[PDB]
């Protein structure tokens, strides 16, 4: 799980990139939980922390 | 004329305020992980000199 938190940590400047330090204000979490509000309030959230491994 | 007071449509001052305070809420944030303030009673007399108004005022007239 290590390396995909630290290759989150070096997106260059975008919209999302804005969104996300707004939720900040990397664990997993913060991410799926702006995925989840970008595709839809039904579907569910795609990761889970510390249960990266199956 | 008092709910322009109140506020119901949008200002150009307000906005540009707002949008230059996010700016730099913006370069703050990623440093870390000029405009004019806005009158409270010239508001309305501001407002009675745009031409979309002095076109309705005319065609009332």
């Amino acid at each position: 799980e290590e390396t995909l938190c630290e290759l989150y940590s070096h997106l260059p400047s975008c919209f999302f990139l804005r969104k996300l330090a707004k939720r900040v204000q990397v664990c997993l979490s913060h991410v799926s939980e702006e995925v989840r509000h970008l595709l839809g309030s039904f579907t569910q959230p795609l990761y889970i922390a510390s249960r990266y491994k199956p | 004329f008092p709910l322009i007071y109140t506020g119901f449509l949008t200002f150009r001052r307000d906005e540009d305020i707002q949008r230059q305070a996010e700016r730099t809420e913006q370069q703050k944030l990623a440093m870390e992980s000029e405009l004019k303030p806005l009158n409270c009673s010239s508001r309305l007399m501001s407002f009675l000199k745009s031409p979309q108004v002095k076109f309705y005022w005319n065609i009332a007239s």
